[PDB]
């Protein structure tokens, strides 16, 4: 199974930029057969109090580690949504103020950005140099209030606006395609397999 | 005294880790020149007598 | 009596794992502090080639400034000092590695170990322990350093241990700039071109192929190093704006200087420091390790330690001894009573391991040598050879 | 010379050993266990 | 484009867990700095077959590169045997200080590194110097002054 | 792979590039570590040998003539080569733990 | 249409040391009919919607 | 649409550079035409996988 993989990996690879553009930014799952399956251990909100986003947060962040810990156990997969930042833009507002949605990905596609670490220091140095120190900037946005606060020009008259005003900001799932209730209320899983021997 | 000597080696060729093969040489070495010796001592010690 | 001997001898005696052996060759290290150019490790260096210059015993001595086995930076270096052959040099090679960690300590800013071959081709870097100081209840990275500040402390006290220390990058200082958006956009300047100024002031940028004497080779643009050494030069980056006027960097950005680590280092998915020494003469490799499993045993709660290398090897050679010696015997035992159709007849025969053991463990005593591996096949050895002396007569 | 001394030191008692003090026991372990044997059976 | 905390955050942590399902692994470490790269070293058992577990550490560190950053797909990861030491130090200098350590270390890189690789049984090169480029140094204050 | 061939490759290709090099610039090892293996090596052949004459030694005052020692004498070599050929059948190489 | 319609994907923001998606899509409100695709507004060159 | 000398300089010699160290190789071939295609073929020692 290894070198099968291996050589569809291998084979792949020829064609991959001619692939749409969209397709290649998500990027292709390559992934042999389980071939293993011991368990599946799930999380549920009887109360109602939390969503399937949450839960499958929770077992991500603090439950998926701790339990490949465990002797034998291997490949600990989630069948969870991926929490995700989403904007719903309104086109009536959008055209109140004469923008387009373009305007709002250029807009959210400029300010937030990644600044470039560097050394202040660096090789080659202007001789006399006595110490070297690492510099780095913050251009990511981490909170929702920051991403309702990017700005943006109103072209029918030029006042400035925010995101919040033409859209709304919040957190959810990166797909909506699939839902997993239990009883009938929110729930996820995941499906811990068998290490080798 | 041949089958003992070369028993006595094989058990700590089948160790775990680096050990396994530092002893497997010893283990090979030792057991086939024993086996080698005793193969000779029966064969051709007799006819040089 | 002999056989209680014996049995009191095997446990309670010094164990190793190999015995070390003069290579003809030793590894210095040099790790200056963080806040540390090229210039003060190129120093030490050069002071390190300058003090080995007056030894008779020394053939070269290479120096790699830049690149070390435990990290990278400009405040690392690596030297391979090579000795000359054992006939015409007395050195002792261990007393050559003694001698510059001497003569290194009293007069050089940053800390200089030099070290023995491993013992083992692959096995590990240095002649010596290697532990992983691991935070196992997430009480975060500065607790683990305050703890491993407490495990050296502890450890420069003990006569069981020579050199103990860290081996990785130091913790150093950093700036962080904090762009201002509010103000950014007051003054109508756009963020792209705050975060392409910035980007492209230390940044190396590689840009096209050009061909150069039948070689295509790169391009590289970059600020001149002149305006590239101090924040100062940073923070006065103009960028442009909406009414035309120029604004500078410090306008906007607030500077802000903090203390961290400049190396992250996890162990078996854990986060982790390394953490190296060499036993003291009169203590074995496992009588060291065994003196810091119980100096980490009183670390703060949460704290644990996992060996490495040639240790945790060390460490499985010592738990199969037991099962190994008492299978050999069995099969000793079973061939015999095969052979000679007996229970009792093989029985005499094997009582006489005891006394094979007895002679080998007092002759290792007197000699001083550990119970290494090489120690270890000698006592299956005689194993075998007491059985044909007892199956002789028998 | 430390590989070989550390191969060899202890070998080389164990052997000195076995040799002068089986030379002597064995008899005597024979004697014992064979009585013992045949007068518990 | 990544500090070593963020690295450690979101490259380090992210690989390190598919180790688990690797065959003979007996442990597996990490290290990042603030130099943009990261090595994860994993150890398998002694005596095993390494083209057999690079492949299949290849094979399982694809799992997460759809949920590794965008920006790291692109450059990828490399899985490559690893030894410990060296075995010999080639090196070439001027007595006479005809070349400095630029021509020297393009001289070699050119014409001796790739000529020492066709050696029976090397398994790696690693010169310490660098080839030949063209080097821009950029003054901002006079680019900035000329508008661009 | 083994230590001896490539340090021996490399050096033979570096002595055929010394052709090649302009003037003023010059080859160097200042580090190898091939030399010590066969050191090691030579050194566990000589302590072989000098253990045989040893044995042979032992073997003569007490059998009191040639004749009756040269019988055992020539059975240690036999074995020890039909050693080495058992161990190029199965894989092994020629290293100082099995010397 | 590929934005208002089919969710876009622009880049990455760091939630509490996880990479996550940014995405932007049209409201819920304002895609379930055909009518108000229809009324999808595109940028001109002249400048006016 | 390139001269033989674009393709040997740009598409070759890259690959070649790292191609020299690979296992088990005998030697190695690389050919270009004027054509825009470039083969670069790299024959092993006996019995590899
Ligand atoms: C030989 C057949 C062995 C069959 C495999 C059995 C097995 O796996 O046991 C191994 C040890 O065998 C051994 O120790 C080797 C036994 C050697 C038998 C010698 C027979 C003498 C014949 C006389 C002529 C591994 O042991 P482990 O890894 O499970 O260690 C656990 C310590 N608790």
């Amino acid at each position: 199974v290894e070198m099968a993989q291996v050589d569809v990996q291998n084979k792949i690879k020829a064609v991959e930029a001619r692939l749409p553009q969209v397709v290649r930014q998500q990027g292709l799952q390559v992934e042999a057969s389980s071939s293993g399956f011991l368990m599946l251990v799930g999380i549920n909100s009887p109360n109602n109090q939390y969503s399937e986003v949450d839960l499958s947060d929770y077992l991500v962040r603090n439950v998926v580690e701790e339990l490949k810990r465990v002797e034998g156990v291997g490949k600990v997969q989630s069948f969870g949504a991926e929490k995700a930042m989403r904007i719903w833009v309104d086109p009536n507002k959008l055209v109140s103020y004469g923008l387009s949605i373009s305007d709002v990905n250029n807009a959210i596609r400029e300010n937030n950005v990644e600044i470039a670490p560097g050394r202040l220091g660096d090789l080659p140095a202007e001789k006399g140099q006595l110490i070297t120190i690492p510099l780095s900037a913050q251009g990511q946005l981490s909170s929702l209030e920051q991403f309702k606060n990017i700005s943006l020009k109103s072209k029918t008259n030029g006042s400035v606006i925010k995101l919040s005003d033409v859209a709304n900001v919040e957190i959810g799932s990166q797909a909506y395609n699939f839902a997993i209730l239990e009883n009938g209320k929110p729930a996820t899983a995941a499906a811990i397999q068998l290490s080798p021997g | 005294i041949t089958l003992v000597l070369a028993a006595v080696f094989l058990p700590m060729a089948f160790a775990s880790g680096s050990v396994g093969v530092i002893y497997k040489q010893f283990t090979l070495t030792m057991s086939v020149s024993i086996l080698f010796s005793a193969l000779l001592a029966l064969i051709l010690t007799p006819a040089l007598c | 009596v002999i056989t209680g001997i014996t049995f009191a001898g095997m446990k309670y005696w010094p164990t190793a794992f190999m015995p070390e052996e003069d290579q003809g060759w030793f590894m210095t290290s040099f790790q200056l502090p963080s806040d540390a150019t090229a210039e003060r490790t190129r120093n030490v260096v050069n002071q390190f080639e300058n003090n080995l210059k007056d030894n008779p015993d020394v053939k070269s001595n290479t120096a790699i400034l830049g690149w070390g086995f435990s990290g990278a930076g400009q405040n690392v270096a690596v030297a391979f000092t090579t000795l000359k052959d054992f006939k015409e040099r007395t050195s002792s090679a261990s007393k050559m590695t003694s001698d510059v960690n001497s003569s290194m300590a009293n007069s050089t800013e940053g800390e200089t170990m030099a070290v023995l071959p491993p013992a083992i081709d692959e096995l590990g870097t240095f002649s010596g322990f290697s532990l992983r100081l691991q935070d196992r209840a997430n009480l975060g990275m500065p607790a683990l350093l305050a703890a491993q500040d407490e495990l050296m402390a502890m450890a420069a006290k003990n006569k069981k241990f020579y050199m103990v220390w860290n081996e990785g990058l130091p913790q150093g200082d950093n700036i962080s700039l904090k762009i201002d958006r509010e103000k950014l956009s007051a003054l109508g300047v756009k963020f792209s071109d705050v975060s392409d100024i910035i980007s492209t002031s230390m940044g190396s940028m590689y840009i096209n192929d050009f061909p150069n004497q039948g070689r295509m080779q790169q391009v590289i643009v970059q600020v001149e190093a002149k305006s590239r050494m101090q924040l100062k030069d940073i923070l006065n980056l103009k960028v442009m704006g909406s009414s035309g006027q120029l604004v500078s960097l410090s306008e906007v950005v607030t500077p802000q200087w903090n203390k961290a680590p400049q190396q992250y280092n996890r162990y078996n998915g854990r986060p982790s420091l390394s953490i190296a020494g060499i036993p003291n003469f009169d203590t074995s490799s496992g009588e060291a390790m065994r003196e810091m499993e119980q100096l980490i045993a009183k670390l703060p709660k949460g704290i644990g330690y996992e060996w490495t290398g040639i240790s945790l090897q060390e460490k499985q050679s010592e738990s199969q001894m037991a099962f190994l010696l008492g299978l050999s015997m069995l099969v000793v035992f079973l061939v015999l009573a095969a052979l000679y159709e007996s229970w009792a007849i093989p029985l005499s025969v094997m009582l006489v391991v005891p006394l094979g053991i007895f002679g080998a463990i007092i002759a290792i005593m007197s000699r001083g040598l550990m119970n290494d591996v090489f120690f270890k096949i000698g006592l299956i050895t005689i194993i075998g050879l007491s059985a044909k002396n007892a199956i002789l007569i028998v | 010379s430390e590989t070989q001394h550390a191969l060899g030191t202890g070998v080389f008692g164990g052997m000195i050993s076995a040799t002068i003090l089986a030379i002597f026991f064995v008899p005597v372990f024979f004697i014992f266990i064979l009585g013992a044997v045949e007068k518990l059976f | 484009g990544a500090t070593a905390k963020t690295i450690n955050d979101s490259v380090v942590t992210l690989i390190e867990r598919e180790l688990s399902g690797v065959k003979n692994l007996l442990y597996y470490s990490a290290t990042t700095d603030t130099s943009g790269t990261a090595e994860i070293t994993a150890t398998f058992k002694p005596g095993t077959d390494v083209e057999m577990a690079q492949v299949d550490v290849q094979n399982k560190i694809k799992a997460v590169e759809a949920r590794l950053p965008q920006v790291v797909r692109q450059q990828g990861l490399q899985v490559e045997a690893s030894s410990s030491g060296f075995l010999m130090l080639v090196g070439i200098n001027s007595p006479n200080n005809q070349y400095s350590e630029v021509d020297l270390s393009d001289y070699l890189v050119r014409n001796v590194v790739e000529e020492l690789k066709r050696v029976e049984g090397v398994g790696k090169v690693q010169s310490f110097g660098a080839e030949k480029a063209m080097r821009i140094w950029v003054d901002p204050n006079k680019l900035v002054s000329y508008g661009l | 792979a083994n230590a001896v061939k490539t340090a021996e490759g490399v050096r033979a290709k570096i002595e055929e590039l010394k052709l090649n090099l302009p003037e003023g610039m010059e080859f160097s090892i200042p580090y190898d570590t091939a030399p010590f293996v066969k050191i090691s090596i030579e050194k566990v052949i000589h302590t072989l040998l000098e253990a045989m004459v040893l044995v042979f030694i032992v073997m003569y005052l007490f059998l009191h003539n040639v004749r009756y020692t040269l019988i055992p004498a020539i059975v240690a070599p036999i074995a020890l080569l039909g050693t080495f050929t058992v161990m190029l059948l199965a894989g092994f190489s020629i290293n100082v733990l099995t010397m």
